[PDB]
């Protein structure tokens, strides 16, 4: 290993639970600790021991083969998928954000107090009056409801932005990866 | 955009309507219903130029009408997407300007009328004009309005009228 | 600020040019011709670019030269093509040899013809002489150096005892070619023949010897 | 799916023709003949009489001739059918003017012959 | 090419650099992703700046600098005046003082307000126009079509100078 994975697991455990965040920290020594000695030196409860181990396996950080012989499980710490799996996690997210941003400038636009029925921009023939200039609802001549929210006045989002800079440290630690190392 | 294209229609012939004159009185009732409806995919039709040709008459059972398929050559008319076309403005308000083209009728937003133009209450006819009366649009004008889209009900298509772009409104 | 505009506008130019990816392109005046109609870079403001450039830093007190000195290289690349393209060449390689693909490519501006740059030598000094040890034949120099020479003399010197005793071997001891071509380069039996005289010729030979090969591949 | 700037239509906007403005009205004309014509006939739409009065106004060429004098000058240019409706319907006074109204025009012609193409179009428009 | 983005959509510009910058009465890094967006709404008006670009302004140019996007399209407009040969001086000063003067008005063009500029410019238009500046477009058309005549002319020497060598050969 390097100081590479060492960063990298030690600010990885921030997304998860910090009860699995100690036991992350355990992998301090890559010596794939066994089930019971963890119960020795992490000594949190079997089930807790065993449920923070599966979540931990479960997004491919870690591989367990616990083999017959005592019983002895395969601990690791898979750091060649780690920083692809980080990287696919931003990846996905970035995308799902910059979606969100983009499908939240669509709506109705109009409205009726009473009736509540929206009905679109379109429709602006038949909501409005040849004489009085204010808009009224079909089936009640009585709107005046223009648009709940105008538009994205503001720019993009400030949760684009935030997510850019809340993630420069998770930035910067992967530019710290920099393919260290060309292996498998 | 008026385009002469041919129509694929059917008529529903009241058996009453049999024996003399059966022939013209499809085509005499072909006029009665195309005329006076639009329809999205081929927009307004205006008239039937002539009847290409007409088809053979289908029974319904149990029903006892008839269906002809008739091929008939009508001029249509339907608003574009993004294309400029000349108008009349009918009626003006505040919150709009209505106006019509032939049977196609548009409705203009506040928001999509320049910024600099602004809505005239005080003279007794409603009207928009400038504060350097450089260009006054006023009932009963000649105007260009890029349309939006196209979009359709009831079969009936009106659109948003667009003037952002460069060589539109009077002259 | 004009200045600057106007090494901005070459910069650019000469950035685009160097990005752009294709076979080794060689263009003399094309090059200036096609700086001046894309760009609007005359020749004649471009002429006195590296003057200019001189001029005006000294102007701005810097602290030293040598951090500016990419763009002084620049400029005199600037105010080169402008002045003369006759015996000349701009040469583009988007992709440097000994690599398949690289992010590092190189225009070279190589001359073709010393004749141009030693002109002011010979024409300024009445004579000069090029004394060479071990010239090639002197014939050639003229024709690669524009100039008349008045005397073409060979000297051998000449010792009570034979100082040098050079000698050629083509033939291994296999009777084999032995010629060090780009096709036979691969040849095991040439380079075992070349080992093998190798460690005859160090067994024989006093200490000290020097090997020269043709390239480091 | 369909532009009329881009010059993309559906599948039935190809083979059918392509009528003018002042070619129009003649068309609505001959009916308001025939409609004096076989009396006590049904009556002409509203919506009919709404074209009439629009085509009419935009009726650039009085005369039946120059219509036709025109599209035959506009048929031998290699133009699609939308862009002869719309040329002549606009009436841009420059070359420039229709460049912007429709992007798809660009690059088809050069910008002088297409000045030419409107210029001659006025010169006609003004003899009539 | 070299850009970090654009300044809304500064994605296209790392996926691929085929995009190239659309230049406008605004002077913008405008990417075609984008243009497409102006078209939707607005039609020809710059998304923060908002200025009516009524022709949507849109004409292809490739720099990653903008400034150097600017500048180059302004040279070239500024190029059609101020193109009389230096030799019609014979004063020495003069033959460079008004590509002084010509590099400032660009640089003033850039920056800051052209109305000066634009004044300025219709004087050099009513004079020049009479008599020198047509007489200057002339020169520089002949200039234009004898260089690319030279062109073909010495490729046409290199063409004949690679067959008659290949015809030595052979024969
Ligand atoms: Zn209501
Ligand atoms: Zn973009
Ligand atoms: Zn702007």
């Amino acid at each position: 290993p390097a100081a590479l994975k060492r960063l990298a697991k030690y600010v990885i455990r921030g997304f998860y639970g910090i009860e699995h965040a100690l036991a992350l920290d355990i992998l301090i020594r890559n010596s794939c600790v066994k089930e019971e000695d963890m119960l020795e030196l992490l000594k949190f409860d079997r089930k807790q021991l065993r449920s923070v181990l599966n979540n931990l396996k479960g997004d491919k950080f870690i591989k367990c083969r616990m083999r017959v012989e005592t019983r002895h499980n395969y601990y690791f710490i898979n750091y060649r998928t780690l920083v692809n799996v980080v990287k696919y996690k931003l990846d996905h997210m970035r995308r799902r954000i910059e979606t969100d941003e983009r499908d939240s400038t669509n709506r109705a636009s109009f409205k009726c107090p009473v009736c509540s029925s929206t009905f679109t921009d379109l429709e602006a023939n038949q909501l409005f009056d040849p004489m009085t200039g204010t808009f009224r609802c079909t089936f009640c001549h009585t709107e005046v409801e223009e648009d709940e929210s105008a538009m994205p006045k503001k720019d993009a989002r400030t949760l684009l932005a935030r997510f850019n800079e809340q993630i420069e440290p998770i930035y910067a630690l992967l530019r710290e990866t920099e393919d260290v190392n060309l292996a498998y | 955009m008026f385009y002469h294209i041919s129509l694929e229609h059917e008529i529903l012939l009241h058996p009453r309507y049999f024996g003399p004159n059966l022939l013209n009185t499809v085509k005499q009732k072909l006029f009665t219903e195309v005329e006076g409806t639009c329809t999205g995919k081929y927009g307004f039709v205006i008239a039937v130029t002539t009847i290409d040709n007409i088809g053979a008459g289908v029974i319904q059972p149990g029903r006892g009408f008839v269906l002809y398929p008739v091929k008939y050559k009508a001029i249509v008319f339907r608003p574009f997407k993004g294309e400029v076309v000349d108008a009349v403005v009918t009626q003006v308000n505040k919150v709009g300007l209505f106006t019509e083209i032939g049977p196609m009728s548009c409705f203009i937003s506040r928001h999509s009328i320049p910024s600099e133009m602004e809505f005239d209450p005080n003279s007794n006819p409603p009207c928009y004009k400038t504060m350097d009366e450089d260009i006054v649009i006023q009932q009963d004008d000649e105007i260009r309005l890029k349309i939006v889209g196209t979009r359709v009900d009831k079969n009936d298509i009106f659109a948003i009228g667009s003037l952002m772009d460069d060589y539109l409104g009077l002259v | 600020e004009h200045f600057l505009g106007f090494l901005r506008r070459l910069l650019e130019y000469v950035k685009w040019r160097l990005r752009v990816q294709h076979v080794v392109q060689e263009s003399p005046p094309a090059f200036l011709s096609g700086l001046a109609q894309r760009v609007c870079i005359q020749r004649k403001p471009l002429r006195f670019c590296a003057e200019r450039l001189r001029s005006l830093l000294h102007t701005l007190e810097i602290t030293d030269l040598a951090d500016f000195s990419p763009l002084t290289l620049l400029a005199n690349f600037a105010t080169l093509v402008s002045t003369y393209a006759k015996g000349f060449t701009i040469i583009i390689e988007p992709f440097d040899d000994r690599t398949p693909t690289i992010a590092n490519p190189i225009l070279h501006f190589s001359c073709m013809d010393a004749s141009l740059a030693i002109k002011p030598v010979f024409e300024r000094f009445q004579s000069v002489i090029i004394t060479s040890g071990t010239l090639s034949p002197l014939d050639i120099y003229p024709k690669i150096l524009d100039f008349h020479p008045v005397t073409m003399a060979t000297f051998t010197m000449t010792l009570a005892r034979v100082c040098l005793c050079p000698m050629i071997i083509g033939r291994g001891n296999d009777q084999v070619a032995i010629s060090s071509k780009f096709e036979t380069r691969e040849d095991i039996a040439v380079i075992r023949n070349y080992g093998n005289l190798l460690l005859e010729m160090s067994a024989v030979v006093p200490d000290g010897i020097v090997a020269f090969f043709t390239s480091y591949q | 799916e369909e532009d009329a700037s881009q010059l993309i239509f559906p599948k039935e906007f190809e083979t059918a023709e392509t009528l003018l403005n002042s070619e129009v009205h003649m068309l609505l004309e001959h009916r308001k003949q025939q409609n004096e014509s076989a009396e006590d006939e049904q009556e002409l739409s509203e919506v009919f009489m709404k074209t009439l009065n629009y085509t009419a106004r935009f009726s650039r060429f009085k005369n039946r001739e120059t219509i036709a004098s025109v599209r035959s000058l506009l048929l031998q240019k290699k133009l699609h059918k939308f862009e002869l409706a719309c040329l002549a319907n606009l009436c841009p006074e420059t070359a420039e003017e229709s460049k912007a109204l429709i992007p798809s025009l660009e690059g088809r012609f050069e910008d002088e012959e297409l000045q030419q193409i409107l210029d001659d179009i006025q010169t006609k428009r003004s003899f009539q | 090419m070299d850009d970090q983005g654009c300044p809304r959509c500064k994605t296209t510009k790392y996926r691929n650099p085929s995009l190239k910058l659309m230049v406008n009465v605004c002077g913008h890094t405008l990417c075609e992703s984008c243009v497409d967006l102006l078209f939707v709404r607005g039609a020809g008006n710059c998304p923060e700046c908002g200025t009516p670009l009524r022709k949507s302004n849109f004409r292809v140019q490739l720099f990653e600098d903008p400034t150097v996007d600017k500048e180059v399209e302004i040279r070239k407009k500024v190029l059609k005046i101020y193109n009389k040969r230096e030799e019609d001086f014979p004063s020495l000063r003069e033959y460079n003082d008004f590509l002084e003067e010509v590099e400032e008005i660009v640089f003033n063009l850039t920056n800051n307000v052209d109305l000066d500029n634009t004044k300025k410019k219709m004087e050099i238009y009513q004079k020049e126009n009479k008599d020198v500046i047509q007489k200057n477009k002339l020169k520089l058309t002949r200039e234009q079509e004898e260089l690319e005549e030279a062109l073909e002319v010495e490729r046409q020497e290199n063409e004949q100078r690679r067959l008659f060598i290949q015809k030595e050969e052979q024969l």
